[PDB]
């Protein structure tokens, strides 16, 4: 099924592609480069049904920085929060939201 | 030779483009394992500085690892300017 | 008055360009299409009136029926005619052309042109020289300037 | 003769001359006189940016200098 | 302004087509030794006027058997195209300076392809779908040939902006660098504009205007509209990648009455060459390009990868 | 957003022209003006039956080889690394396979249209 | 320079959004204000709404497509 | 926001769904066409002009064959256009009242399909704040096919190179 | 998730249902057969672009190429089909028997 014939003869065939923690040109990093790099040194050498219970942690957080759910989640409850607010007027947005202050250089 | 100074003669008066589109892939083939400005090349695409250089904590034990950007230690690239 | 000064002028706009800008259809029939050619020739330039070929009676306005025309290519000469877009116009050259010419009374021929489209300047000769035919594309641009459709319209 | 085929080059010239020269005109007119700014990286947009926030008036073109500083 | 940038690139473009259409006609009758259009005014030079007018007060119609819906469009595709294919063209400055600006004009031209196969296969007729597979064979041949040729030239160049290549040909320029590679390009222009001696697709003796048979009155214009748009287009294209002129940013009306020169001097060259030579065979035009220029192309290609890295001249990439 | 607006632009101009063409101009259409061409007489069959495609084998390489394009566009970047050899090696494997299946439909006779 | 004066930007941008965030989200029953979403308590940067999600559409557009659509 | 990249992604299934429903191969291939513009203007709007431009370049060359192959090979008496078959026409309908209802219900609400989770927020708000400087990554990313990649290289190289062999034996007959 | 992936997942979906579902032309299927790929590519290229996969931006080329390999394949033996029975229809492919 798998002969590892990369690993045998000490070739580097696709390993560079597997991940995005890896070596990339001119050193870009990836978006997610240290949740994979935790995650990585996380299940490294405990096989995958250890990794699957115990680096689960790792492998969420991981999970978070790839796809933005929970973030997404949090943000549209928030814009809800404020636009129900605004509707009937409790909330006044301040004037460094609504564009009339300087911002950082 | 004979046999090949008939065959270039046969195909120069034949087929001038194939001939030339070969002798051109030969030349671009062979040419740069012996021009010695290939080392040049690769040393000035090794000298640009696309990112930013990160300095490195001294430990008191870096005697070739410049202080200062303009501290005799560190690269040189004066042969490129001179180039 | 205001509105018959503007299509006085707006008529004269369009009349101009139609006239100075006649494509005719390249079809030649029997010898007189020879004279065509001579005209397009350098000694009779028709490009510098205005006055160029196109191969697609869709892209022509003028008709120039040259030569003989029988019995067995009317329903084509017909064909072409209806599927040249108005506006369009005709000039029948030569006597084969205008008349019979020299079969008027042959079985195989269509005594006239006009039998079998509308012509609007006819052409005379056997074959009317270059500057004869040069001179009929100069009497239908004449004719050209003459129309007066925005005039009829307003008026109508 | 030959000649009489240069006034139409000559208007086609002249109508090929108008799209560059009203285009860096515009671009100038619309930069505060200088060449507008090529930005092709995110480096050289984040120097516009830059520009504009340090302008005060929301312009990149609006140059400040020692005379800002103090 | 944009709005007022993108009206000024457009209309003297349409100008330039249309004198550009009366200076082939006098240009072909000198050549010929005729005079072509001196009536219709000074020097002939209301004849594009009246010939629009003609054209577009004249009356259009739509076959019985076409397909209405592509039959209208391949015009309008023809020509919005054919405008588009100016936006980013430095003079010296771009209407719209994109980062790759030549994989943009590929895409667009073979965008434009498909007008005049539209326009063929909906007009329903026998001599539109002949012109129709004409422009297949001939667009094969001319894109793959027009891929490698360019492809070369900018890796001489360092990048995909004509601003950059400005900046190359800053010194000398690039026919000096890479004639053999000029002069398959001009012929691979001429393919792609479907000028003489490769004017298959409407060639007029063989068939009764090819795939606009049917196309009369505006929509005609339309399709002759793009056609010089992309005559003037693509000699500027070549002006701007094979003769740089010198640029001074703090007056730059220099670079553009030097681009307009060769531009002019280049699609001069093209009405020469109409007016020079017969026409080709589809099939033979398909062999040229496959059987001469493809071998030389890659063998030239080949040489180009190899040239900057030998003699350690590697563009910058900015 | 420029190009957006740039293409609406173009767009609007030449639907525009085609309304002014279509509806400025006096219409008068018959059966027999808007039937088919065919130099004057009548069509024998129809377009739409099947139109032999001699160079069929030519367009499927012609697939094959527009992807030999897109693999060799890259290159212009592809010289700023510092790995030049392996670079320009494996530039010209790709060039001199691309070449290599040229010259082997030509010598199969795979360039020859269909008689 | 850029560098210190992107981090004092984005710093003060999160503080001004956790500031409104306390103001808006005062009678949510169960809210934590400027709670993070990862179990670790290294820094993330933030996505893009982090930063630009209380704004003005013209200030969310810029950030996102100003470069992008700069020509 | 503006929802830019979102229209673009509905003209895509739309175009999709035209294709799919096959009227007949000329229409199908200005479907295909329409949507690798539309996707190409999707990618662009992501971050990469060059995949962008590179596929509505191949699609637009693989297009051209197919227009070739359908009047040679495809072709009718009366092509089929969506309108013409019922066939057709219902399956376009169905096509476009299911995008419909798709792009409705996620506007309204978070819509949770049964395959999977899609969360109704902005894909401007999906994007990432930090950026790089004078190179593109996707064109150092493309441009390392040829020092890294090596072995990508070699397999593609024989592939287009068998690829051609067999186009010529299949089509030998005999 | 976004609703972009939504789209294209979307697409890529009705894609396959109208290879799954042949009508009369094997023409027809192939270009199914292609609007998939494309969907693939899309679909591949805003997830790597997404994530800053900087070595992942070759993928999406391999990906043309041996779709444009596969889709010279279809035309090879459409071709073949033609020259057999007259029309592309796959109704005549039917001397095999299940
Ligand atoms: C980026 C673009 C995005 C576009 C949207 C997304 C597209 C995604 C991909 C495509 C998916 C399908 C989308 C179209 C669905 C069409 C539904 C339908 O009924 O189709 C059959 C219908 C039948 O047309 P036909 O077979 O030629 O005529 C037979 C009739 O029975 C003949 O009957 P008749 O002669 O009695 O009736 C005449 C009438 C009949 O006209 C129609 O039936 C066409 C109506 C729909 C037009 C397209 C929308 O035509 C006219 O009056 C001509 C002028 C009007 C049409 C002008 C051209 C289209 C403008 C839009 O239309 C088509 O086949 C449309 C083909 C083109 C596809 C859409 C292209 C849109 C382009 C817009 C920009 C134009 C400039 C580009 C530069
Ligand atoms: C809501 C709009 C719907 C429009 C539908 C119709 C068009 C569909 C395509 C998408 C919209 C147009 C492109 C938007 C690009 C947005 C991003 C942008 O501005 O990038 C700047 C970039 C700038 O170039 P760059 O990407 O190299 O540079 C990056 C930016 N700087 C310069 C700062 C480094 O623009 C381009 O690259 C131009 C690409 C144009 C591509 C056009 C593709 C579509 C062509 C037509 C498709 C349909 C064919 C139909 C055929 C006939 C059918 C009947
Ligand atoms: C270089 C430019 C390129 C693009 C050019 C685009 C076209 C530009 C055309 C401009 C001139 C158009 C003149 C009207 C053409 C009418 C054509 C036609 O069919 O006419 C016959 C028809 C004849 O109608 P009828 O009533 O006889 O119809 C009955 C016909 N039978 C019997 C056969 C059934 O005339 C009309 O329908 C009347 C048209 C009136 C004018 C319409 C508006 C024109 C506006 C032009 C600009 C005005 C500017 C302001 C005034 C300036 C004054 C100095
Ligand atoms: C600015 C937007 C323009 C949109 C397109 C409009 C057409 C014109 C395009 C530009 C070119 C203009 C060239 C010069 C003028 C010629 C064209 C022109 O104006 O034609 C007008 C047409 C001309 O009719 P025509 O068929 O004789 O056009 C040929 C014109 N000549 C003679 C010059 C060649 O006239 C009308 O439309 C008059 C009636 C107007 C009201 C009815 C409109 C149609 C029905 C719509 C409603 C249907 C439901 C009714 C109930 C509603 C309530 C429930
Ligand atoms: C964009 C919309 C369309 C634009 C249309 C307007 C732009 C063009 C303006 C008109 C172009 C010029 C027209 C005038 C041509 C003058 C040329 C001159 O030679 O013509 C003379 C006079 O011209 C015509 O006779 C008069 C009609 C043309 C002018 C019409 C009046 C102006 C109309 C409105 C113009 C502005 C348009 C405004 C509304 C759009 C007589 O010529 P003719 O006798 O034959 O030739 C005989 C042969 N010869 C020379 C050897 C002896
Ligand atoms: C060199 C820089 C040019 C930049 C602008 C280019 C566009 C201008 C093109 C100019 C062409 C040469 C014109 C030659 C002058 C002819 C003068 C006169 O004959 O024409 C008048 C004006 O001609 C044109 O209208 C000039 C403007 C061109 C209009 C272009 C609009 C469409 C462009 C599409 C190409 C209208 O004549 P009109 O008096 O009324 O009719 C009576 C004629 N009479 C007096 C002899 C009896
Ligand atoms: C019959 C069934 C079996 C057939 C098997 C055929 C096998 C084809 C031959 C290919 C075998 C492998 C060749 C080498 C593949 C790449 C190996 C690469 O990793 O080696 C590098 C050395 O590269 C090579 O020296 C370049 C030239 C390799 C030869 C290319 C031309 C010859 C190809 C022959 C193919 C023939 C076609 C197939 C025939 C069936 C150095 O290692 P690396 O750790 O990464 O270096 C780091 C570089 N970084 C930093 C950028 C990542
Ligand atoms: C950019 C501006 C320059 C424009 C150049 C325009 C040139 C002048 C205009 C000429 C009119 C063009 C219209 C004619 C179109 C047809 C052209 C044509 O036929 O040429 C193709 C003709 C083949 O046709 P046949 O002989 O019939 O078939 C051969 C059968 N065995 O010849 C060609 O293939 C041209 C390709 C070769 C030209 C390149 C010259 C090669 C010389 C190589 C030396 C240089 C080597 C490079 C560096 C090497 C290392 C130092
Ligand atoms: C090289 C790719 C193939 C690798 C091995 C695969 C073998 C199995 C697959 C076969 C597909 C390969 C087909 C290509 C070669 C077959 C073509 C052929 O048969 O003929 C070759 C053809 C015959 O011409 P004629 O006989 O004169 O025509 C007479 C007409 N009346 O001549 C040729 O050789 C053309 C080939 C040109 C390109 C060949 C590519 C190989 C060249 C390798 C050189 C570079 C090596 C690198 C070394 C670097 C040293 C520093
Ligand atoms: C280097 C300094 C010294 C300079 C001198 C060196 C020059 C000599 C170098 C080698 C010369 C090569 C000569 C081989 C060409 C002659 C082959 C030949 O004649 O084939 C005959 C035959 C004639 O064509 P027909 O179809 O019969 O025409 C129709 C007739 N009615 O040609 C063929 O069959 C095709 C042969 C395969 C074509 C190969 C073309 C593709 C390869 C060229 C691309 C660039 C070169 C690739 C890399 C080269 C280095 C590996
Ligand atoms: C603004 C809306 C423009 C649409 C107007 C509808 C025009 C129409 O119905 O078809 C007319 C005409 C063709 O109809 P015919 O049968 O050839 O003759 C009719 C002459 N009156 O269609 C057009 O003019 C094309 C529409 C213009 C471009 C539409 C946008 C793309
Ligand atoms: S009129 Fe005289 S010249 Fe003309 S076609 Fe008749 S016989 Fe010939």
């Amino acid at each position: 099924p798998f002969f590892d014939v990369q690993k045998r003869l000490g070739l580097d065939l696709d390993r560079w592609m597997t991940i995005q923690s890896a070596e990339q040109p001119h050193k870009i990093p990836g978006r997610c480069h240290a949740f994979e790099k935790e995650w990585i040194e996380c299940a490294h050498g405990i096989g995958g049904i250890r990794a699957e219970k115990e680096c689960k942690i790792e492998f969420d957080d991981f999970v978070e920085c790839l796809l933005r759910q929970k973030t997404m989640k949090r943000l549209s409850a928030i814009k809800r929060q404020r636009d129900k607010l605004i509707k009937e007027g409790k909330y006044t947005p301040p004037p460094h939201h609504l564009g009339k202050e300087d911002p950082r250089p | 030779a004979g046999r090949i100074a008939s065959f270039l003669k046969n195909a120069w008066a034949k087929e001038p483009v194939l001939v030339a589109s070969f002798a051109i892939g030969g030349l671009a083939i062979i040419l740069p394992s012996l021009s010695p400005y290939t080392n040049y090349a690769i040393r000035i695409n090794r000298a640009t500085p696309y990112n930013y250089p990160v300095p490195l904590r001294d430990d008191g034990n870096m005697p070739d690892v410049p202080s200062h950007p303009q501290d005799p230690q560190g690269p040189s690239l004066e042969w490129l300017k001179n180039l | 008055s205001r509105g018959e000064y503007v299509v006085a002028k707006l008529d004269d706009l369009v009349n101009w360009a139609r006239r100075s800008s006649l494509w005719p259809m390249t079809f030649g029939l029997a010898c007189c299409a020879v004279e065509m050619m001579h005209m397009a020739a350098p000694r009779y330039d028709m490009d510098r009136f205005g006055v160029v070929f196109r191969a697609s009676p869709r892209q022509s306005d003028v008709m120039i029926v040259a030569g003989t025309l029988t019995n067995k290519m009317a329903p084509a000469l017909r064909k072409v005619y209806d599927q040249m877009p108005e506006p369009r116009y005709v000039v029948s050259m030569g006597s084969c052309a205008n008349g019979g010419g020299y079969y008027h009374y042959s079985y195989s021929v269509v005594r006239g042109c006009d039998r079998i489209v509308p012509v609007d300047i006819y052409v005379p000769g056997c074959p009317p020289t270059a500057e004869a035919l040069l001179y009929g594309i100069l009497q239908l641009q004449r004719k050209i300037k003459r129309e007066k459709r925005l005039r009829i319209w307003y008026r109508r | 003769m030959w000649f009489e085929i240069l006034p139409g080059i000559a208007v086609m010239a002249a109508c090929l001359f108008i799209p560059g020269m009203a285009t860096a005109h515009i671009h100038k007119f619309t930069n505060g006189g200088k060449e507008k700014r090529v930005a092709h990286f995110s480096y050289q947009w984040n120097l516009m940016e830059r520009d504009r926030c340090i302008s005060g008036v929301n312009r990149y073109h609006v140059t400040k200098g020692l005379e800002n500083i103090d | 302004m944009f709005m007022i940038n993108i009206l000024s690139l457009i209309i003297p473009i349409l100008l330039a087509v249309a004198f550009l259409t009366l200076v082939e006609r006098k240009v072909l009758g000198y050549m010929q030794l005729r005079k072509g259009p001196n009536v219709v005014g000074p020097y002939g030079l209301l004849q594009p006027i009246a010939d629009a007018l003609k054209l577009f007060t004249k009356e259009p119609l739509r076959p019985a058997t076409s397909s209405i819906s592509m039959f209208i469009i391949a015009p309008i595709l023809a020509l919005s195209l054919a405008l588009t294919m100016w936006v980013p063209l430095p003079m010296p400055y771009p209407l719209i300076n994109m980062n790759l600006g030549v994989l943009f004009m590929l895409a667009m031209s073979s965008l434009a392809v498909y007008s005049i196969l539209w326009s063929g296969w909906a007009s329903n007729s026998k001599y539109a779908l002949i012109g129709a597979l004409r422009a297949v064979a001939q667009t094969i041949s001319y894109e793959v040939t027009l891929a490698i040729i360019l492809l070369s030239v900018l890796l001489m160049n360092g990048s995909y902006t004509l601003s950059t290549l400005i900046t190359t040909q800053e010194h000398i320029w690039m026919i000096f660098t890479s004639w053999p590679l000029a002069m398959m390009w001009f012929i691979s222009t001429l393919a792609e504009t479907n000028r003489a001696p490769f004017d298959l697709t409407e060639g007029e003796s063989e068939l009764v205007s090819g795939f606009n048979v049917e196309y009369a009155a505006g929509p005609f214009a339309m399709f002759f509209m793009a056609e010089y748009a992309n005559i003037i287009m693509m000699n500027a294209f070549t002006a701007i990648l094979f003769l740089g002129a010198s640029h001074d940013p703090h007056t730059p009306e220099l670079y553009t009455i030097n681009f307009v020169l060769k531009t002019l001097a280049l699609t001069i060259t093209f009405l020469w060459i109409r007016a020079s030579y017969p026409r080709f065979r589809y099939d033979q035009l398909m062999h040229l390009l496959w059987k001469s220029f493809l071998p030389l192309t890659l063998a030239l290609c080949m040489w180009h990868i190899s040239l900057p890295i030998m003699t350690a001249s590697i563009p910058p990439q900015s | 957003m420029n190009i957006m607006l740039t293409l609406l632009t173009n767009v609007t101009l030449a639907s525009l022209l085609v309304l002014i063409a279509f509806w400025l101009p006096q219409l008068n259409a018959y059966s027999e003006k808007t039937s088919p061409y065919e130099c004057g007489f009548d069509p024998m069959g129809s377009a739409r039956l099947p139109f032999s495609m001699k160079f069929f084998l030519v367009a499927i390489t012609f697939l094959l080889f527009d992807l030999e394009i897109a693999l060799l566009l890259p290159l212009p970047w592809a010289s700023q690394t510092n790995n030049l050899k392996t670079m320009l090696t494996m530039a010209l494997f790709l060039l001199i396979l691309l070449a290599a299946s040229l010259a082997y439909e030509w010598t199969q006779k795979g360039l020859e249209w269909a008689e | 320079l850029f560098q210190a004066e992107k981090d004092r930007r984005v710093l003060q941008m999160l503080r001004e959004n956790l500031e409104e965030e306390a103001i808006i989200m005062k009678d949510v029953p169960d809210w934590k204000v400027g709670e993070s979403v990862f179990h670790t308590t290294r820094w993330v940067t933030p996505m893009m709404g982090e930063l630009y999600g209380l704004r003005t559409n013209e200030e969310i557009l810029s950030a996102t497509y100003g470069f992008i659509w700069y020509t | 926001t503006m929802y830019i990249a979102f229209i673009l992604s509905t003209i895509f299934v739309i175009g999709f769904v035209g294709f799919s429903s096959k009227p007949s191969p000329i229409y199908g291939g200005l479907g295909l066409i329409v949507s690798g513009g539309v996707g190409c203007g999707i990618v662009l709007n992501f971050g990469g002009s060059f995949l962008g431009l590179m596929v509505f370049l191949i699609y637009l060359g693989g297009m051209l064959v197919v227009f070739g192959y359908t009047t040679a090979m495809a072709t009718e008496m009366y092509p089929e256009v969506w309108v013409s078959n019922k066939t057709v026409f219902g399956a376009f309908v169905s096509g476009l009242m299911m995008e419909f209802c798709m792009v409705y219900y996620a506007l309204k609400e978070e819509e949770v399909e049964i395959i999977f989770k899609f969360n109704g927020l902005g894909d401007w708000v999906i994007y990432d704040t930090g950026d790089s400087g004078f190179f593109s990554e996707e064109a150092m990313g493309i441009a390392a096919l040829y020092s890294y990649g090596t072995w990508l290289v070699i397999v593609t190289g024989w592939s287009l190179l068998i690829g051609v062999v067999v186009i010529m034996e299949i089509t030998r007959g005999n | 998730m976004p609703l972009v992936y939504m789209n294209i997942i979307m697409a890529f979906a009705i894609a396959l249902a109208g290879l799954l579902m042949y009508r009369s032309h094997l023409m027809s299927s192939l270009l199914c057969l292609e609007g998939m790929m494309l969907s693939l590519f899309i679909m591949s290229t805003l997830i790597i672009l997404n994530t800053h996969f900087t070595l992942a931006n070759m993928m999406p080329i391999i990906l043309l190429v041996f779709a444009a390999c596969e889709a010279a394949l279809g035309l090879s033996l459409l071709v073949m089909v033609s020259n057999t029975y007259g029309t592309d229809y796959v109704q005549n492919l039917n001397l095999l028997q299940c």
